[PDB]
């Protein structure tokens, strides 16, 4: 995501699906992929036709990050198509963090929980997240 | 010799870069749609401009067609002086769309080069070789044509291939054997070891063998696979093995003893 | 708009001369002066005298003096290997002086015989002087099966040549790194072989040259300097070449002699060649249970598929027999299906990325959950088989457990007791058996691209039918469970899974043998 | 078994050079004893026939070789199966 961005790409619904694993410690993002979608409210709306700024896909992959972090879909028993649609396009709702693993330590979990908070923001923090993931490691 | 013309190019599908993080075949047909879209949004800008230019470039004529009536018996100048102050706005206006104009032809030159801006096709044809001819002839009449036509090749042989068994005359030897693609050539080489089994000196009978011997083994293989002698190849005769050292002598001998 | 082209821009290059030369020396006469001599050994400064030796006429001598470490620039061998390699397409002829040996002397012409001739108009070339000129390029004994002609005008401005060899060389798989089936001219002097730029590893067979007037070269010539100019000149080529397979493919007497010739090279771009596989999946051909004397299209199979299939049926094995009389295929033979054979090991590598074609998917025959539209009056006999052998199944998995994920009875199978098919998603038994095989991959890692085996009995062939009479009186009885590992070795062996210990298999067929001829308590 | 499995096998060359087969007998085996006095009371008998091949398919399988069809190697093993099973 980081080496993309530099190139102003953008593809609107990053999410689990569209990444593949492979054979030896080889994960590696594809385009394949009603239907699941995961979204920033800003797309969800008619408002502006062109969606394109890169904290959507920032905040898409912190959804991915929560995905990877739970095992299970987020918002996967509190709702129904009406609700997810409606409370998360009006700015209105947030996932659990029951599901949430405490096999991972502090440094990861915090910084997973700062994905939620970029709900709130317009920060495009890509190179300096992989540094706090990297050196977190 | 100023090479700047070719400073700036996209190419979508580039094995030189494509990130190790990323699947590589998603990101071409990703990497083609960005190009693709920019493109259309630059049309697009051009449709607007022009739009823009047509409601200046026409607005301002009707206001010159007004102008040059209004100048006709003049008397009332509110409309003749309004028509200024209009076409000074549209003329404005314009110059925003004559700036547009130069943006559009300026940023033309300065997107990149591709693959379908540097080229348009010229001529092109294709052509499909059906097939040569295929025949058959009587044994005497080839066997005829090639002895006939050969009293000079395998006198050039024997000359030609004269220091025995190794490497030299290959060099020589492996282009004037195009000529002999068409050979046969298993039978005048021992006819000739054959002439004077009597009282023939050892040298030329010597190197009868040799060309026998590596003919003959690429003659067997040629049996053994599907190949042409010219198309298998004396490549094979760099190997040091004890199967052309032994083998070679023990044939130099049962060939010249039993006649 | 003057009508010539030259090769003039640097201005350095007769320098280079002093590569092989200590001293140098030009004797020139020029029209409207006087004949002159100019001197220099490269020492910062030079000499220009009048000459008074034999009249020129008109012309330049360049003598070169040569350092003793260069003497084999004087030689047959080598004159002629640089000018080959450089230099034959030169318009004016290019002559050598030696001698002879009756005794005395030759001089030498036609080091360039062969005439660039992608300069001329292509209606204006004939097939005959097509092939003379191919077997010169490629030095071949054998003349072209076709041939491509084409140009492109204006900011990359060139003439091209390709040629489709009539058999593959004996070397063509192999990597050799040579690369030089491409040769790159600039304004009829040759700059460099392809070294894998101009065309993709696997459209390497393709003999030709590429003629462009002008391009950024590099100060020793050799080298483009912008680099992605020769990228530009690839999607010309690959798309245009592409199209002539196309035309191939309607003279059908030439098209089967070009595709036994090459077929797995279409086959290895399916799995390399991500944008093109639309194309190319056109180009291909198979054998199938329809017309199994002669290879038919993909699309052909569409145009015959009935109404009511949803996909496109095939199967992977080691010969068109063996895979014809498979047990897996009887079913589909029966309701008049056709099945596609797919004989080759780099058929697995394709078919992973073929996984649907013209819309409609590929199934494989060989695997679980196999779909073939069903009949309401076949539904209820499956239904009530499906509760009568629940007992036999389920006491066939308590015994065989560790080797079956699944067991259940077969939709596929006629005059068979029982088959074996693998999961979904992972290798199939002839995958398997390609990737075990592998010099230099490390299998260790297979444990998520294996696929588990589920098991599956015929409910209407005898054998079953008397194992579900003969289970019914013991479960537990090892008679029963000693069938259900021979009948599992049995029904392995034939989908092509090895034994892990073939002897067993062998020692209960020597066991069999001893019932056979009565010996089998050794009395 | 290797060369088989190549993907770019250049399969024509191969199918030439792939080499032939010897079957060994042991002497002293009660089926190789058995076979011979079968063999000796009758050099034709269709039964000594039938056993040489069946025999013989076994030991390509214990020497690497793969079957030319599997599926008749078990289509007679299920015609023994169903002496094993006493159906027909
Ligand atoms: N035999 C010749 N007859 C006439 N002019 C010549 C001859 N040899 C060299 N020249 C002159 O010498 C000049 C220098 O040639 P040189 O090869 O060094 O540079 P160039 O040909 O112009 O460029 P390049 O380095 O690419 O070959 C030429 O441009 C030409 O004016």
């Amino acid at each position: 995501m980081d080496y993309l961005h530099a190139k102003n790409i953008i593809h609107r619904d990053m999410k689990s699906n569209n990444i593949f694993l492979h054979e030896g410690l080889t994960v590696k993002i594809g385009d394949f992929g009603g239907s699941v979608l995961w979204m920033a409210p800003e797309v969800i709306r008619m408002q502006d036709n062109n969606p394109f700024s890169f904290q959507s896909d920032v905040y898409s992959y912190g959804i991915v990050l929560y995905e990877l972090m739970t095992g299970e879909l987020p918002y996967s028993h509190i709702n129904n198509r009406d609700q997810i649609i409606f409370m998360v396009g009006r700015g209105y709702a947030s996932p659990d963090l029951s599901k949430l693993y405490k096999n991972c330590p502090k440094a990861m979990k915090r910084l997973v929980a700062d994905c939620v908070k970029k709900v709130k923001e317009e920060r495009p923090l890509f190179p300096q997240i992989l540094s706090s993931i990297e050196l977190l490691q | 010799v100023d090479y700047s013309v070719w400073d700036h190019i996209e190419v979508s599908d580039d094995e030189d870069e494509t990130h190790p993080n990323i699947d590589t075949a998603s990101l071409f047909r990703w990497r083609h749609q960005a190009r693709v879209e920019r493109m259309e949004q630059f049309q697009k800008e051009k449709e607007e401009l022009d739009r823009g230019c047509r409601e200046c470039k026409r607005k301002v004529a009707e206001c010159q067609r007004k102008l040059k009536e209004l100048e006709v018996a003049e008397g009332g100048k509110a409309e003749l002086e309004r028509l200024q102050a209009e076409a000074q706005q549209l003329r404005k206006e314009e110059r925003s769309w004559e700036q547009k104009l130069e943006e559009m032809r300026k940023k033309e030159k300065s997107m990149p080069w591709n693959v379908d801006t540097l080229s348009k096709d010229g001529f092109s044809k294709s052509m499909v070789n059906t097939k040569p001819e295929k025949t058959e002839e009587d044994s005497e009449e080839v066997r005829e044509q090639k002895h006939k036509t050969f009293v000079e090749k395998y006198e050039k042989q024997i000359k030609h291939f004269g220091m025995l068994r190794r490497w030299d005359d290959s060099q020589k030897y492996l282009s004037d054997n195009v000529h002999l693609v068409c050979e046969e050539t298993a039978n005048y080489l021992v006819i000739w070891c054959i002439d004077l089994e009597v009282e023939e000196k050892c040298a030329l009978m010597e190197q009868v063998a040799h060309q026998t011997i590596v003919m003959q083994f690429i003659l067997e293989l040629a049996k053994s696979l599907k190949v042409d002698p010219r198309a298998c190849f004396r490549q094979f005769f760099t190997k040091i093995k004890t199967a052309d050292r032994q083998y070679m002598e023990g044939f130099n001998d049962e060939l010249e003893a039993f006649k | 708009g003057a009508d010539i082209s030259m090769i003039g821009q640097f201005g350095v290059g007769f320098y280079s001369a002093y590569l092989v030369a200590e001293k140098v020396v030009v004797i020139t006469k020029h029209n409207d002066d006087e004949q002159y001599a100019w001197e220099s050994s490269a020492g910062g400064s030079f000499t220009v005298r009048a000459d008074h030796g034999e009249p020129i006429g008109r012309g330049t001598k360049v003598i070169l003096h040569l350092k003793e470490d260069q003497t084999e620039y004087l030689e047959e061998r080598r004159v002629k290997e640089v000018v080959k390699k450089h230099s034959q397409f030169i318009g004016y002829p290019i002559t050598l002086y030696l001698e002879k040996e009756k005794e005395k002397y030759i001089d030498q012409e036609e080091l360039n015989k062969t005439k660039p001739i992608w300069t001329r108009n292509p209606d204006d070339i004939t097939q005959e002087e097509y092939g003379e000129f191919y077997k010169s390029l490629t030095n071949d004994w054998e003349d072209h099966l076709a041939v491509k002609h084409f140009s492109v005008e204006g900011q990359l401005e060139f003439r091209a040549l390709l040629f489709i060899p009539r058999r593959a060389p004996f070397d063509l798989f192999e990597n050799k790194k040579k690369k030089n089936n491409i040769k790159l001219y600039v304004r009829r002097v040759f700059i460099m072989d392809s070294c894998d730029e101009l065309i993709p590893e696997y459209l390497n067979f393709i003999r030709g040259v590429v003629d462009s007037e002008d391009l950024p070269l590099n100060i020793s010539r050799e080298m483009l300097q912008q680099s992605k100019i020769l990228k530009v000149i690839r999607k010309n080529i690959v798309k245009k070449c592409l199209e002539l397979f196309s035309e191939l493919a309607e003279d059908k007497e030439n098209y089967k002699k070009f595709y036994e010739a090459f077929s797995k090279n279409l086959k290895l771009g399916i799995h390399e060649d991500s944008t093109n596989r639309r194309r190319l999946s056109e180009l291909l051909r198979y054998h199938t249970s329809q017309s199994g004397d002669e290879m038919t299209s993909l699309s052909e199979y569409v145009s015959r598929m009935k109404e009511t299939q949803k996909s496109i049926y095939y199967i992977t094995g080691e010969s068109k027999e063996q895979v014809a009389n498979s047990a897996f295929v009887e079913r589909v033979r029966k309701r008049g299906f056709e099945v596609v054979y797919m004989t080759e090991p780099i058929d697995e590598y394709c078919v992973q990325q073929l996984k649907e074609f013209d819309g409609k998917s590929l199934v494989s025959v060989t695997k679980e959950g196999l779909e073939l539209p069903e009949d309401e009056e076949e539904k209820k006999k499956m239904e009530e088989s499906k509760a009568k052998f629940e007992n036999l199944c389920k006491l066939m998995k308590e015994i065989l457990d560790k080797k079956v994920e699944k067991v259940t009875i077969s939709n596929r199978l006629v005059s068979s007791p029982c088959c074996i098919v693998t999961s979904t998603y992972g290798w199939t038994a002839n995958m398997e058996r390609i990737m075990k095989a592998q010099a230099l991959r490390d299998n260790s890692t297979m444990g998520y691209m294996m696929a588990k085996k589920h098991l599956e009995i015929n409910p209407d062939h005898p054998i079953v039918e008397t194992l579900r009479q003969k289970a019914e009186a013991d479960k537990n009885d090892k008679a029963v469970k000693d069938l259900v590992v021979l009948l599992f070795e049995t029904a392995l062996l034939s989908s092509g899974f090895s034994l892990e210990d073939p002897q067993t298999h062998s020692n209960r067929i020597y066991r069999m043998i001893k019932l056979g001829l009565g010996i089998d308590e050794d009395e």
